[PDB]
Protein backbone atom coordinates (compact mmCIF):
# COMPACT_ATOMS: atom_id res chain seq x y z
CA UNK A 1 0.00 0.00 0.00
CA UNK A 2 2.67 2.50 0.78
CA UNK A 3 4.75 1.27 -2.68
CA UNK A 4 1.52 2.36 -4.51
CA UNK A 5 1.08 5.49 -2.48
CA UNK A 6 4.46 7.51 -2.87
CA UNK A 7 3.44 6.51 -6.77
CA UNK A 8 -0.14 8.80 -6.03
CA UNK A 9 1.60 11.37 -4.23
CA UNK A 10 4.41 11.85 -6.66
CA UNK A 11 1.99 11.62 -9.75
CA UNK A 12 -0.49 13.94 -7.92
CA UNK A 13 2.76 16.53 -7.86
CA UNK A 14 3.19 16.45 -11.25
CA UNK A 15 -0.63 16.99 -11.76
CA UNK A 16 0.20 20.55 -9.38
CA UNK A 17 3.36 21.01 -11.86
CA UNK A 18 1.36 20.62 -14.79
CA UNK A 19 -1.06 23.38 -12.99
CA UNK A 20 1.44 25.41 -12.15
CA UNK A 21 2.77 25.41 -16.00
CA UNK A 22 -0.58 26.52 -17.05
CA UNK A 23 -0.72 29.07 -14.76
CA UNK A 24 2.90 30.89 -15.52
CA UNK A 25 2.07 31.53 -19.07
CA UNK A 26 -1.55 33.01 -17.70
CA UNK A 27 0.29 35.01 -15.64
CA UNK A 28 2.20 36.68 -18.67
CA UNK A 29 -1.35 36.74 -20.45
CA UNK A 30 -2.33 39.23 -18.11
CA UNK A 31 0.70 40.91 -17.34
CA UNK A 32 1.32 42.02 -21.13
CA UNK A 33 -2.08 43.71 -21.31
CA UNK A 34 -1.79 45.07 -17.78
CA UNK A 35 1.58 46.80 -19.99
CA UNK A 36 -0.90 48.17 -22.40
CA UNK A 37 -3.79 49.27 -20.71
CA UNK A 38 -1.38 51.43 -18.67
CA UNK A 39 0.18 52.93 -22.28
CA UNK A 40 -3.43 53.80 -22.86
CA UNK A 41 -3.63 56.09 -20.49
CA UNK A 42 -1.55 58.65 -22.87
CA UNK A 43 -3.82 61.14 -24.21
CA UNK A 44 -1.76 61.63 -27.48
CA UNK A 45 -3.31 58.32 -28.44
CA UNK A 46 -5.83 58.98 -31.12
CA UNK A 47 -9.16 57.05 -31.53
CA UNK A 48 -8.23 54.67 -34.07
CA UNK A 49 -5.34 53.40 -32.04
CA UNK A 50 -7.48 52.76 -29.23
CA UNK A 51 -9.51 51.05 -31.57
CA UNK A 52 -6.41 48.40 -32.87
CA UNK A 53 -5.59 48.06 -29.05
CA UNK A 54 -8.99 46.81 -28.13
CA UNK A 55 -8.89 44.43 -31.02
CA UNK A 56 -5.81 43.18 -30.13
CA UNK A 57 -6.69 42.93 -26.39
CA UNK A 58 -9.87 40.95 -28.31
CA UNK A 59 -7.52 38.27 -29.03
CA UNK A 60 -5.74 38.35 -25.89
CA UNK A 61 -8.29 37.80 -23.82
CA UNK A 62 -9.63 34.70 -26.19
CA UNK A 63 -6.11 33.04 -25.79
CA UNK A 64 -6.58 32.98 -21.96
CA UNK A 65 -10.32 31.87 -22.26
CA UNK A 66 -9.50 28.85 -24.85
CA UNK A 67 -6.54 27.99 -22.44
CA UNK A 68 -9.08 27.92 -19.28
CA UNK A 69 -11.63 25.80 -21.59
CA UNK A 70 -8.91 24.02 -23.17
CA UNK A 71 -6.75 23.34 -19.92
CA UNK A 72 -6.10 19.39 -19.01
CA UNK A 73 -4.18 16.60 -17.81
CA UNK A 74 -5.26 13.01 -17.91
CA UNK A 75 -8.60 13.62 -19.62
CA UNK A 76 -9.74 16.16 -17.32
CA UNK A 77 -10.26 20.10 -17.28
CA UNK A 78 -8.74 22.03 -14.68
CA UNK A 79 -9.17 25.87 -14.80
CA UNK A 80 -13.38 25.65 -15.30
CA UNK A 81 -13.59 25.08 -11.70
CA UNK A 82 -15.60 22.08 -11.17
CA UNK A 83 -13.57 21.21 -7.96
CA UNK A 84 -14.21 25.07 -6.55
CA UNK A 85 -14.67 25.36 -3.15
CA UNK A 86 -18.41 25.32 -3.76
CA UNK A 87 -17.92 22.53 -5.94
CA UNK A 88 -20.43 22.04 -8.41
CA UNK A 89 -19.93 18.67 -10.13
CA UNK A 90 -17.29 16.21 -7.87
CA UNK A 91 -14.09 16.44 -6.25
CA UNK A 92 -10.65 14.28 -6.55
CA UNK A 93 -9.09 12.59 -4.05
CA UNK A 94 -5.62 11.59 -3.24
CA UNK A 95 -5.10 8.42 -1.65
CA UNK A 96 -1.90 8.95 0.24
CA UNK A 97 -1.99 6.78 2.93
CA UNK A 98 -2.51 2.55 2.39
CA UNK A 99 -5.66 2.84 4.65
CA UNK A 100 -8.79 3.65 3.09
CA UNK A 101 -9.60 6.47 4.58
CA UNK A 102 -6.41 8.21 4.36
CA UNK A 103 -7.02 10.55 1.54
CA UNK A 104 -6.76 13.99 0.72
CA UNK A 105 -8.47 16.99 -1.23
CA UNK A 106 -7.08 19.92 -2.91
CA UNK A 107 -8.83 22.62 -4.03
CA UNK A 108 -9.09 25.26 -7.52
CA UNK A 109 -11.67 27.87 -8.00
CA UNK A 110 -12.76 28.68 -11.54
CA UNK A 111 -9.86 30.61 -13.42
CA UNK A 112 -12.21 31.83 -16.18
CA UNK B 1 -6.57 47.84 -54.67
CA UNK B 2 -10.20 47.43 -55.73
CA UNK B 3 -10.54 46.14 -52.30
CA UNK B 4 -8.84 49.45 -51.09
CA UNK B 5 -10.48 51.45 -53.90
CA UNK B 6 -7.28 52.76 -54.85
CA UNK B 7 -8.82 51.75 -58.78
CA UNK B 8 -12.43 52.08 -59.97
CA UNK B 9 -14.43 48.82 -59.44
CA UNK B 10 -14.35 48.54 -63.51
CA UNK B 11 -10.39 48.84 -63.40
CA UNK B 12 -10.34 52.74 -63.85
CA UNK B 13 -7.02 53.58 -62.27
CA UNK B 14 -7.10 56.99 -59.82
CA UNK B 15 -5.79 59.83 -61.81
CA UNK B 16 -4.42 63.67 -60.46
CA UNK B 17 -4.54 65.39 -63.40
CA UNK B 18 -6.35 68.03 -61.05
CA UNK B 19 -5.40 69.76 -58.41
CA UNK B 20 -8.76 69.00 -56.37
CA UNK B 21 -8.51 65.65 -57.42
CA UNK B 22 -5.00 65.59 -55.08
CA UNK B 23 -6.81 67.44 -52.46
CA UNK B 24 -9.59 64.36 -52.27
CA UNK B 25 -7.60 61.67 -53.02
CA UNK B 26 -5.83 62.51 -49.39
CA UNK B 27 -8.90 60.80 -47.27
CA UNK B 28 -8.93 57.63 -49.70
CA UNK B 29 -5.07 57.12 -48.62
CA UNK B 30 -5.59 57.63 -45.12
CA UNK B 31 -8.40 55.36 -45.32
CA UNK B 32 -6.28 52.97 -46.93
CA UNK B 33 -2.96 53.45 -44.23
CA UNK B 34 -5.70 52.76 -41.49
CA UNK B 35 -6.96 49.40 -42.94
CA UNK B 36 -3.15 48.18 -43.14
CA UNK B 37 -2.62 49.68 -39.61
CA UNK B 38 -5.93 47.84 -38.64
CA UNK B 39 -4.60 44.26 -40.83
CA UNK B 40 -1.03 45.19 -38.98
CA UNK B 41 -2.96 44.79 -35.40
CA UNK B 42 -4.54 42.06 -36.50
CA UNK B 43 -1.24 39.98 -37.17
CA UNK B 44 0.15 41.57 -34.16
CA UNK B 45 -2.48 39.30 -32.14
CA UNK B 46 -2.28 36.41 -34.46
CA UNK B 47 1.45 36.05 -33.55
CA UNK B 48 1.39 36.84 -29.94
CA UNK B 49 -1.51 33.88 -29.55
CA UNK B 50 0.52 31.62 -31.63
CA UNK B 51 4.02 32.50 -29.66
CA UNK B 52 1.69 31.78 -26.18
CA UNK B 53 0.16 29.12 -27.47
CA UNK B 54 3.90 27.45 -28.78
CA UNK B 55 5.12 27.97 -24.76
CA UNK B 56 1.99 26.42 -23.25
Amino acid sequence: GLRQAERNTEDGMSLIQTTEGFLQESNDIIQRIRTLAIQSSNGIYTEEDRQMIQVEVSQLIDEVDRIASQAEFNKMNLLQGDFARGSRATSMWFHIGPNMHQRERVFIATMT
Amino acid sequence: ARSLNLKGQSGELLSLSTADKSNDAIGTLDAALTRISKQRANLGAYFNRLEHAAKG
